[PDB]
């Protein structure tokens, strides 16, 4: 509500909570200069 | 979108449908940022050149989605609008700048598997994420092709374009509220949001904290997928102060 | 093409 929003937000249910990734994902990360 | 896929179920928790009651129709896509807030592309509302100007009462918000045209019994969740905002500055004479707008929830939607909000970014998320060359990912139940409606959501993950590069692809004056995101011809890659997916978001996950942020809202494009061409984003970062304001002030 | 939603989504 104030700034940045909820709290919990942009952490997936089915994906972040459960520690598992989309099939895209990957490539995302992989260009911010690889992130890991 | 164009040359996107599938999304899987519950990859993008946080897209919204906005519906038009009669005619029944998907107008846009948008964003739930909390559990009663929508963001969403101001032109998706009013746009006066094709007469369009929405109120509450002509929109619906579904949430939970995944199918395009099925009632998800039991996943979705409806909710009607209490309050539209547009950006006091939204300018739809000349570039569609400032094409942002916030809807407030009649009542606060309950978060699931399906449904749960996207995180909007703070100067050093913008700062260290939204660079050339990053990419992000566009959802929405828009056209297909140019000139083609799917059955499921898709996804496309695009990489973010140079502002220079930006500017000479177009006549149209770009200001600092835009970026705009896609292919270049020369990487043998393609895709682009299309028809139908105005108002839905532009996201990209923090390798810092593994959130998802919502850095841009679909605007603009000329056509889709066009080679030379790009979409452009409004700037969410850019226009967040008027953000905070409407939702500590509504 | 869209199937019906639950009239009380109108009203
Ligand atoms: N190619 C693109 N990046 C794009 C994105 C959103 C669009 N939205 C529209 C659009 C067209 C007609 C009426 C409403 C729209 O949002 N065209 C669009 C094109
Ligand atoms: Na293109």
């Amino acid at each position: 509500t104030f700034g940045s929003g909820e709290a919990d937000c942009g952490l997936r249910p089915l994906f972040e909570k459960k520690s598992l990734e989309d099939k895209t994902e990957r490539e995302l990360l992989e260009s911010y200069i690889d992130g890991r | 979108i164009v040359e996107g896929s599938d999304a899987e179920i519950g990859m993008s928790p946080w897209q919204v449908m906005l519906f038009r009651k009669s005619p029944q129709e998907l107008l846009c896509g948008a964003s739930l940022i909390s559990d009663r807030w929508v963001l969403t592309a101001a032109h998706c509302l009013l746009y006066p050149p094709w007469d369009k100007n929405f109120t509450e009462n002509d929109l619906l918000v579904r949430i939970g989605k995944h199918s395009r045209t099925r009632y998800e019994r039991n996943i979705e969740k409806i909710s009607m609008l209490e309050k539209i905002y547009i950006h006091p500055r939204y300018n739809w004479r000349e570039n569609l700048d400032r094409d942002i707008a916030l809807m407030k929830l009649k009542k606060p939607v309950a978060f699931s598997d399906y449904i749960h909000p996207v995180c909007l970014p703070d100067r050093e998320t913008a700062a260290s994420l939204l660079q050339a060359g990053y990419k992000g990912r566009v959802t929405g139940w828009g056209n297909l092709k140019e000139t083609g409606q799917p059955s499921v959501l898709q996804v496309v993950n695009l990489p973010i374009v140079e502002r220079p590069v930006c500017k000479d692809s177009t006549r149209i004056r770009i200001t600092d509220n835009m970026f705009c995101a896609g292919y270049k011809p020369d990487e043998g890659k393609r895709g682009d949001a299309c028809e139908g997916d105005s108002g839905g978001p532009f996201v990209m996950k923090s390798p810092f904290n593994n959130r998802w942020y919502q850095m841009g809202i679909v605007s603009w494009g000329e056509g889709c997928d066009r080679d030379g061409k790009y979409g452009f984003y409004t700037h969410v970062f850019r226009l967040k102060k008027w953000i905070q304001k409407v939702i500590d002030q509504f | 093409d869209f199937e019906e939603i639950p009239e009380e989504y109108l009203q």
